Formats: C-alpha cells, sequence, structure tokens
C-alpha cells in the first residue's frame, strides 16, 4: 500500500 | 465511468501549470524526451507525467478521470482535512485518493501488506 509518505519518497519529495 | 463525489463534482479547478512538476519537462518531454500527456492537480495546478509520478497506465486512465489532487495538497475524502502526519493518509490503488487510516471503515492501525483500495471503488456486494 502506498500513502502520502511513500508517495514522496517513491517520487523525490 | 469512474464514480465522483458530490463534493467533487462542483469544486474550482485550478488552472494547470503545463509543466512537470518532478522533471520541469513538458507534455513534449517526459524523462526519456518522449511525448506523455500530463496529469494535473485540480487544487494548485501543479502537474507531473504519469511515468514520474510513477503510476501505471491502469492507474493513469482512472485518476485522468477523477477530480485528482496532487501528493501535497492530497486531503481526507472522509474528514476533508490534511492531518499532521504523512504515513498516516493512504492513497487508494484504483483512484489515488486519499483516507486516514483512522477515517477508514472500521479504522486501521497497521498497514496493509499489499494493495490497498478504499470503499468507493470497492464493488457493491450481491
Ligand atoms: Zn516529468
Ligand atoms: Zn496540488
Ligand atoms: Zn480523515
Ligand atoms: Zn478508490
Amino acid at each position: 500500500a502506498r500513502t502520502k509518505q511513500t508517495a514522496r519518497k517513491s517520487t523525490g519529495g | 465511468h469512474m464514480l465522483e463525489l458530490p463534493h467533487e463534482k462542483d469544486k474550482p479547478v485550478a488552472e494547470p501549470i503545463p509543466i512537470c512538476s518532478f522533471c520541469l519537462g513538458t507534455k513534449e518531454q517526459n524523462r526519456e524526451k518522449k511525448p506523455e500527456e500530463l496529469i494535473s492537480c485540480a487544487d494548485c495546478g501543479n502537474s507531473g507525467h504519469p511515468s514520474c509520478l510513477k503510476f501505471s497506465p491502469e492507474l493513469t486512465v482512472r485518476v485522468k478521470a477523477l477530480r485528482w489532487q496532487c501528493i501535497e495538497c492530497k486531503t481526507c475524502s472522509s474528514c476533508r482535512d490534511q492531518g499532521k502526519n504523512a504515513d498516516n493518509m493512504l492513497f487508494c490503488d484504483s483512484c489515488d485518493r486519499g483516507f486516514h487510516m483512522e477515517c477508514c471503515d472500521p479504522p486501521l492501525t497497521r498497514m496493509p501488506k499489499g494493495m490497498w483500495i478504499c470503499q468507493i471503488c470497492r464493488p457493491r456486494k450481491k
């Protein structure tokens, strides 16, 4: 699953 | 089609910014210097190539049909707040809407191992 936090990390910040 | 929530249907849509916030390319140039239409945030107008957003083609089609918020603008579709903790807001793997774990029904306290999808995207039972 994804969260706002993981999405930031995945996409670069 | 993708269902819209009543509060999404009549909200203002921000002017879209025609360059990707990740790589600064227009629709003509993603990171591979290939054309790719942008997805744009309805609250602030910030855009991203689906490839820079790390969306699959299947999620991309669905998000393009909805009033989408970027990662920073995403608010919980249940309570309408951001709250202070980003590892607490799940993003749906079907429609990319945000929901606080505490706002799920029933509430979650632990991350799902695999995909997570919101109640809007779960089909009606027989
Ligand atoms: Zn890009
Ligand atoms: Zn935004
Ligand atoms: Zn909430
Ligand atoms: Zn959903």
